[PDB]
């Protein structure tokens, strides 16, 4: 189809010109001659019949003059029931060494995003039992969340955990997209979730699907991984009238990636370093992961912010498309605090009184409030010392200490790394602690007694144990 | 055989740029059709080729594509059909509810009004929020930015403006009455459908117009509906009528314009942005203006909203927009978290228009206000530990402290310029000072309603006279004076 | 009289520690804009080089 | 004359191609062909017989291929004493609506700074009538005056003021360049202007001309608008041999739009993103602001500090030209001292013996002191008591809290609102009174006798009224 050759090969840009007719952009041109399969997607139309592409994977071996083919579709991967419990690649793959993946259905991983009228208006919460969420920042069925942290913060982890306590229990199927993260997590989930249960090798009840561009894929596979796996879950959604859930690890690597070949593609750099088309990339990624009047997709989304920095562009575009944000401080990991969940920047959308009900409302409030308050006395603490406040100033550290506490919650999949056993606290429970520490019921109890438990009822227990021990 | 006067042939399409041949009498910003149907903008009539940036994805553009010539510069439909209506950047529904009856396109590149032809803003444009009408005044035809950092209030602050618009619109009086246009620049659809089915829920769509350009759209479309939204709005203030309009995320279009200049390969400036973009701003908001009398006397005010990162208000769009803009209205997530909501910094907070956008009652107690709160900041500092001072700054921070708990008012509550005079009046005469500070939002509350059902007749006087006359701060001294008495319960 | 003592000598304290405060504000106000300012300069730089790369 | 055509219409920089000889640079070239007039100032010969050019006006609607011709010299502007009362845009097109401006003659607005021997060699004080300037910061004449403050310090009030002392007692008029002047703004300004009566309608009494350069336009006009209003000041001093007041606006504006216009002509920016050419534009601008053998521009420039950094290059670079500062506080217009001039904060160069008089320099710095001392102890009154000071403490404080107010003078242009006729309050009358309390001689005085009051004599005056 219109056989093109290889001009020109500088790192993942590939120029081929085609004698006949021209293949149009993000259409998939297959290099042909190489012992792999090496995709080839169209970016731009240079001209005198020629197109810059962008390799989905090594560009050595490549030799000028190689006749490159055209499909004629953007990249097309299997989709369907069969594919979960497996792994495949940016070009759909199988790369769990279990055969190939017959899915009666292929489909494009780019496509249009759905329109204005196929937007759900409704906003339910979804309890994932943390403290820290389920209270200050709930997470919402179908909304957008997404995991903003730096690196070593908690936001693996913490997917991990969102992961085992909702997508276990969630009936309706997932879809894991790693890009461009770590491929020993991504061997460590797949290993963990045969042993879950949720990968079945043996019968057909798998419930989530993998699809992993690691770090060591070229910057071109790490910038459209995130679309296969969001194509995916569409299918999830569209095809089949179900509620899907999209993980994905890192899209900060999205934006990178494109970071990466936009020179080469010949863009003048945008600020800081980014590519010009930074927002627009991203919003056509993002848009097309929303939950329409069809089907429900409720996406939890790891973002890296770069040196920590939540001004740096790509975490700063990323916040305007999800609903639910949760932040992860390193200072409070610094602390211990685990989950690192920041208590005064952690928003949600939900986070309404109408929605969520007055007492949850205004004992969130009534704990960020505190906490701020706790901020301003340090300040003082600083200078004055403690033994130099007010009682009442006392009393407010004192309690915020406590709140801070009491927001760490052990997590089952941090069970090898903290030692202590995962608990799952109920939202009530949850509510009705934090009141009742707001309240000054349990002020007695020493703040060592709130720190690694569950509810309030653990947090009392363990201080008659230290007292026991004393 | 090709004219190439008329009609072009794409030489190159990429990024949203497409190098097209031909064209030769094309006229700079005239809107020309692709091949595929996709339209698109010529702004580099370079000379050689004439660089047409995509208003679509450019999948369907390829190279040798006839791009023809439509002859006319960007129009959107104008008119008050629109009323009612989600549209997009180019006015094309989007709410799936039919055509758009409009009967006159207007260009989005018209030039602002002169000199001449504007007026002082005195017409005071109530936001309905207690510490913006009080301490932040804004008069129809100023623009006053709504700027702060995420997750702020700065959408609520614009929204709520909206709600309270429904009051006087309702009503038969004309010269009050303000239809709102909202520009959503970068929102996501989900987020512009939340929004409007919160205005639809107010029931105030019927007085809104939602342009929205969302992320998915493409960057031209994005640069586009400030302009578009303003021209729709300008069709009110040219025929007597009062408009407002909230470009929301203005820096998003800032974004999209970058984008296009940089692909466009426009020199590059500071962070990336192109020179122009003061110029792209400016000559948006300068439309925002009060006619006098001879071209009708209508307005269109400006609401821009920017997100400053950090509270970097030195950073290049913001500095653009506040230079461009009559004041702002600083937002701090601090004040956010510590029960200050709304999270209007009164500090940083200015109006250039001033009091002149204030009604004469809302002058005589928010001059009080303004300063005895601006004596409390002054002492806010000893609060902490300022039990032993003098009893002058244990005054001060008491009389601080109850506004503060009087300025705090509800999200999705916008309140009438009477309410808001008396709860002013009951703070700044000193009625909350022996109140627990606690107490006060709940007296707030429970005085409003007893205000508003039991002395209907007074607020009447308020909102018809628009003075607190000698007899009305009689009458409103005894109302709440016996009301403070029984209150506490 | 230790206790009149005591607070004048914590008032003149603090007093001093305000100004030594100040003195390392303007100084660190110093490096912050010229800091700020080779930020921007670097940040223009950086744009500028990969302008005429290509 | 050597009619063009549009070769490349890229933003406000579009490119003209000149068949026949190559216009200079510096040079308008009107396009053919629009209802509304765009000139185009000629910046770079590109060779191949083009000109890259930069538009005053949108550029929308140019078509390539459109033709443009030249006028053969740098933008000219009406120029005479008509323009007084007018408000004429960077064109010099009326933009008043009160028909066209008919002057006898019309100058470029590029013109070069005057020559080494035209300079004077002495520097003079241009004598305000105020007296907070002209005692602590005196004005100089020729020089460059830095107008800190911004609104609710009395900035039109002050400048209108001028205008109307300058007016009054030089005999020369003013010209008002305001650079990317708020319209809406601009509008205020002129109304007040014509209440106050600097600007009169009905006839030529008229003592101020308006060059606005309103954001909505492009940023080569906002940068020549200042160059425009320079020019119209330039008639009064070498053909009238006048002393001209040029009130420019926000120069930080002026800066920025040359910043502009560097970018969109591609010029790699300089540090901090500003122009490459920061320094000679702005030399080329100030140093036409001068004191020639005819008469003098003195110039009330309003300076933006961008986040508040005086070592930004815009600060720096405006600051090497200034000659004065004027800073507006809030605070003392808390005070109520009107016009709300910091003294202690407001300096001048020309604050030297050998140009203002051995007793100048005396009152000024004594002044300076008996203000710096009150402040100084004003703390010590605050912890300790009013009782708790020396006697010459109190002293200090009751001749300081009387310079303080006497500092305060009605002005002229607000006497309708104020109902207290505006004085114009001789160097000599200013160092005469403040000398006086200095000496102690009316300590005996109330000090709301020496509030908005003009000469010494009317404190006295009024403190015999009182009571
Ligand atoms: N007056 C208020 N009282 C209580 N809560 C408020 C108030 N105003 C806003 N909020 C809360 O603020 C949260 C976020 O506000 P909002 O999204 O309007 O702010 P923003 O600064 O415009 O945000 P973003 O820039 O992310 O869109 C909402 O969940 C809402 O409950
Ligand atoms: N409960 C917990 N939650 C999160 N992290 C924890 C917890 N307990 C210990 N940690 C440590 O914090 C680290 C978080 O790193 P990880 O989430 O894997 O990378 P990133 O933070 O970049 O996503 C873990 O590797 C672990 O060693
Ligand atoms: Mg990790
Ligand atoms: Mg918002």
């Amino acid at each position: 189809a219109a056989t093109g050759r290889i001009v020109a090969v500088i790192g993942a840009v590939v120029d081929v010109q085609f004698d006949e007719g021209l293949p149009p952009i993000l259409n998939a041109l297959e290099v042909q001659g190489r012992e792999t399969r090496l995709v080839l997607e169209v970016a731009q139309h240079l001209g005198e019949s020629t197109v810059r592409t962008i390799a989905m994977d090594g560009t050595e071996g490549l030799v000028r003059g190689q006749k490159v083919l055209d499909s004629g579709a953007p990249i097309k991967i299997p989709v369907g029931p069969e594919t979960l419990g497996r792994i495949m690649n940016v070009i759909g793959e199988p790369i769990d060494e279990r055969g190939p993946i017959k899915t009666k259905q292929f489909a494009a991983i780019h496509a249009e995003a759905p329109e204005f009228m196929e937007m759900s208006v409704e906003q339910e919460i979804l309890v994932t039992g943390i403290k820290v969420v389920d209270l200050l920042a709930p997470y919402a069925k179908g909304g957008k969340i997404g995991l903003f942290g730096g690196a070593g913060v908690g936001k693996t982890v913490l997917i991990m955990e969102l992961i085992n306590n909702v997508a276990k229990a969630h009936g309706g199927y997932s879809v894991f997209a790693g890009v461009g993260e770590r491929t020993r997590e991504g061997n460590d989930l797949y290993h963990e979730m045969i042993e879950s249960g949720v990968i079945n090798l043996k019968d057909a009840t798998s419930k989530v699907a993998l699809v992993y561009g690691q770090m060591n894929e070229p910057p071109g596979a790490r910038a459209r991984v995130a679309l296969t796996g969001l194509t995916v879950a569409e299918y999830f959604r569209d095809q089949e009238g179900q509620d899907v859930l999209l993980f994905i690890d890192n899209i900060f690597r999205f934006t990178q990636a494109g970071s990466e070949v936009s020179a080469l593609l010949g863009r003048i750099p945008s600020a800081v370093g980014y590519q010009p088309t930074l927002a627009t990339d991203m919003g056509t990624m993002q848009e097309r992961i929303t939950t329409t009047k069809k089907g429900s997709i409720t996406s939890v989304q790891a973002i890296y912010v770069p040196a920590d920095d939540l001004t740096d562009p790509a975490p700063a575009t990323t916040f305007a498309h999800l609903d639910a944000t949760t932040v992860l401080s390193r200072a409070i990991a610094e602390l211990g605090i685990y989950p690192a969940v920041d208590p005064l920047d952690s928003t949600s959308r939900i986070m309404d009184p109408n929605i969520v009900g007055s007492e949850h409302y205004d004992v969130a409030r009534g704990v960020q409030k505190i906490l701020q308050d706790y901020k301003s006395l340090q300040d003082i603490i600083a200078i004055l010392g403690m033994d130099e406040l007010s009682e009442e100033d006392k009393l407010t550290v004192s309690r915020a200490r406590k709140i801070q506490r009491f927001l760490s919650q052990p997590f089952q999949v941090a069970e090898v790394f903290t030692g202590h056993l995962g608990k799952l606290v109920p939202l009530k429970e949850t509510i009705k602690g934090f009141q009742q520490i707001l309240a000054g019921e349990y002020d007695h109890l020493p703040e060592q007694a709130f720190y690694m438990v569950g509810p309030i009822e653990e947090a009392v227990a363990k201080a008659d144990k230290l007292a026991e021990e004393h | 055989s090709v004219d190439l006067e008329e009609t072009g042939r794409v030489l190159s399409i990429g990024d949203g740029i497409a190098r097209v041949h031909g064209l030769r009498n094309v006229q700079a910003e005239e809107m020309v059709e692709f091949s595929s149907g996709l339209k698109g903008m010529s702004l580099n009539l370079e000379p050689d080729n004439v660089g047409v940036v995509v208003f679509g994805n450019d999948k369907l553009i390829k190279e040798g594509d006839i791009v023809k010539r439509t002859g006319a510069i960007v129009d959107v439909p104008v008119g008050e059909e629109l009323l009612g209506r989600v549209v997009d950047a180019l006015g094309n529904a989007i709410d799936g509810k039919g055509p758009i009856g409009s009967k006159t396109r207007r260009r989005v590149g018209l030039k602002a009004p002169g000199i001449i032809p504007r007026i002082s803003v005195r017409e005071p444009m109530q936001t309905g929020i207690k510490a913006v009408d009080s301490l932040v005044p804004i008069g129809r035809g100023q623009r006053e930015l709504i700027i702060g950092d995420r997750q702020t209030g700065k959408t609520s602050i614009a929204i709520d403006t909206i709600i309270n618009q429904k009051r006087f619109n309702d009503g038969t009086d004309e010269k009050k009455k303000l239809y709102c246009i909202y520009v959503a620049i970068g929102q996501k659809r989900s987020t512009v459908a939340q929004l409007v089915k919160r205005l639809t829920d107010a029931d105030a769509m019927k007085y809104t117009i939602v342009v929205s350009a969302t992320a998915s759209d493409a960057a031209p479309l994005q640069y586009l509906a400030p302009y578009s939204g303003c021209s729709m709005g300008e069709y009110f203030r040219d025929n007597g009528k009062h408009a407002l309009i909230i470009y929301d995320d203005l820096s998003k279009q800032a974004v999209a314009y970058r984008q296009m200049s940089l692909l466009l390969r426009r020199p590059p400036g500071r962070e990336a942005y192109p020179g122009d973009v003061f110029y792209l701003h400016s000559r948006l908001l300068e439309r925002a203006a009060k006619m006098n009398d001879a071209f009708g006397g209508g307005s269109l005010t400006a609401l821009p909203v920017i997100e400053t990162q950090a509270g970097d208000v030195s950073a290049y769009i913001p500095t653009n927009v506040i230079s461009i803009t009559d004041g702002q209205i600083f937002l701090e997530t601090e004040l956010f978290y510590k029960g200050i909501r709304p999270a209007i910094n009164v500090g940083l907070s200015v109006s250039r228009v001033g009091s002149a956008a204030q009604t004469r009652a809302m002058k005589q107690v928010a001059g009080t206000m303004k300063l005895e709160l601006a004596q409390y900041r002054e002492v806010a500092a000893f609060a902490q530990f300022g039990s032993d001072l003098d009893a002058a700054t244990q005054q001060l921070l008491s009389r601080g402290v109850r506004l503060t708990e009087l300025l705090k008012q509800g999200q999705y509550a916008p309140m009438a310029i009477e309410e808001q005079v008396a709860v002013i009046y009951a703070g700044v005469r000193g009625y909350l000072d022996k109140l627990e500070p606690s107490k006060i939002t709940k007296f707030e509350n429970a005085f409003l309603s007893h205000v508003i059902s039991q002395h209907q007749a007074l607020l009447g006087k308020i909102r018809a006279d628009g003075k607190i006359s000698e007899e009305t701060d009689a009458k409103l001294k005894e109302i709440v004076t016996n009301f403070l008495a029984g209150f506490e319960a | 009289e230790s206790t009149t003592s005591e607070q004048s000598a914590r008032m003149t304290a603090m007093d001093n520690a305000s100004k030594n405060a100040s003195e390392m504000i303007d100084k660190l106000t110093l490096t912050f804009n010229r800091t700020r300012q080779a930020v921007i300069t670097k940040e223009l730089i950086e744009i500028i080089s990969g302008a005429a790369a290509l």
